[PDB]
């Protein structure tokens, strides 16, 4: 790996770095070469990690959409033919995006889950594993895609077991495990009522429990519930 | 598209 | 060049699909394999390579400012040592910035400018020399900063030397050298006075020529001259 | 910083 003569500690600062300046390539690159030290990560490296890749992934999720509907409009009725290259672009886009996908889900099996006991570490990787199947799914057509759509699943399910175990129903991660779950249940999985119980049990039961939050607890546990309700009032 | 974190 | 085997017109569709989908690498990547085809380019793939490396060295710019910040902060009086890292990284950043750079002049120089008669063409390729070297002076500190800024002042006064001769004053070209080679005088060669005397000049003398102008080509002229007008209440 | 183009 380019980062292997780089010590731990500057890859972590560079990747600072590379957010505050919105390089999110660079900080992503940093944040691969830090896991690949082979220790486990505190919160505010998982989180450095998260953003890094969630902004890079984005990007090429919005890119791979915009190319997607003009090649959906070109193969209607009445379109000109223009040729292969919607298509070769699109898929050049889909390409690099599964590379990032794969990439993430490597640092996640080696071996970042395995050495992941806490909850708030576990839920966290669990939850990011569901994330990048997820995206996966999103451009999946052959003959794996239903095994891409259980992986995320599979990895969803077993985040959200361990956190109604071991979180409140307001740890921000718990939250945003349910979040993501949601919308896998909704968009992926063609599952809409699952998902608006699962976005509607997980708002009830945070709103139960926010008496017993501090103020800046509070803050954090709130501002996921909204994402929750604002998704329910985009799909009721 | 719905919210994700 | 990666790009050495695909069509040249497939090369300009792919490069109008990243701009569509903000991918501005990929629009300069395919258009630098556009002009290595070796072919003149039209006015709209002009526009093309200059939106593309335009957005990509813009980038490259906004993220070097943010580290140069940070750098210049680490270096104050009372500023807690925190390594080498802030530097190397601006420094990378400052690198890759260059790189883009010189691959910009590579093609001006090898070989656009020399196959460019028409001014529309002509003017167009040296404002974009001038305006690379005003990248790479925006950087520059070492033995040969001084040429490199006047690298970029040669190349905007043959530009507006043909531009005064062979177009109008109103031709949103002409205006948006002037625009930039104002900028070079304010920000580069620290010349205040040069710089709001060359845009006010440009100013009253395209508010002059409106008359004979349609309301399309009113509309363009109008946008680039609001630019300077910005820029001088900026300054003054 | 000021408009160029
Ligand atoms: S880990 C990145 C920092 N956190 C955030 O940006 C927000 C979205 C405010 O909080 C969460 C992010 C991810 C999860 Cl799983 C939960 C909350
Ligand atoms: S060539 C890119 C298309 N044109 C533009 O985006 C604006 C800024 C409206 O016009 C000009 C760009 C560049 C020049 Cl040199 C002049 C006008
Ligand atoms: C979890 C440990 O620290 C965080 C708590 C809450 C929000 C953020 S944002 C962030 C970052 N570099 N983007 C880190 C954190
Ligand atoms: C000059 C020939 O065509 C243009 C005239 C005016 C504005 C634009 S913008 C643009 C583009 N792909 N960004 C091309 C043009
Ligand atoms: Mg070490
Ligand atoms: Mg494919
Ligand atoms: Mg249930
Ligand atoms: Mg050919
Ligand atoms: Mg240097
Ligand atoms: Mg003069």
């Amino acid at each position: 790996g380019a980062m292997g003569s780089m010590e731990r500690a500057s890859l972590i600062q560079k990747a600072k770095l590379a957010e505050q300046a919105e390089r999110y390539e660079d900080m992503a690159a940093f944040m691969k070469g830090a896991v690949e030290k082979g220790e486990e990560l505190s919160c505010e490296e998982r989180c450095l990690l998260s953003v890094a890749y969630k902004n890079v992934v984005g990007g090429q999720r919005a890119a791979w959409r915009v190319l997607s509907s003009i090649e959906q409009k070109s193969n209607e009725e009445g379109s000109e033919e223009k040729g292969p290259e919607v298509r070769e672009y699109r898929e050049k886009v889909e390409t690099e995006l599964q590379g990032v996908c794969d990439t993430v889900l490597g640092l996640l099996d080696s071996h970042l889950i395995k050495e992941a006991g806490d909850a708030e570490s576990r839920v966290f990787y669990l939850k990011m594993k569901g994330d990048y199947y997820r995206y996966l799914a999103e451009v999946a057509t052959g003959d794996d895609k239903k095994r891409i759509i259980d992986s995320a699943r599979s990895a969803y399910q077993e985040a959200m077991d361990i956190s109604k175990k071991e979180m409140p129903p307001t740890n921000p991660i718990r939250l945003g495990l349910a979040l993501n779950f949601s919308v896998f249940h909704y968009e992926i999985a063609n599952s809409p009522e699952e998902a608006i119980s699962l976005a509607k049990t997980t708002f009830d039961e945070a709103m139960a429990d926010l008496h017993t939050l501090s103020e800046d607890s509070y803050k954090d546990s709130t501002l996921i519930m909204q994402l929750l309700r604002d998704n329910l009032t985009l799909w009721t | 598209f719905p919210a994700t974190v």
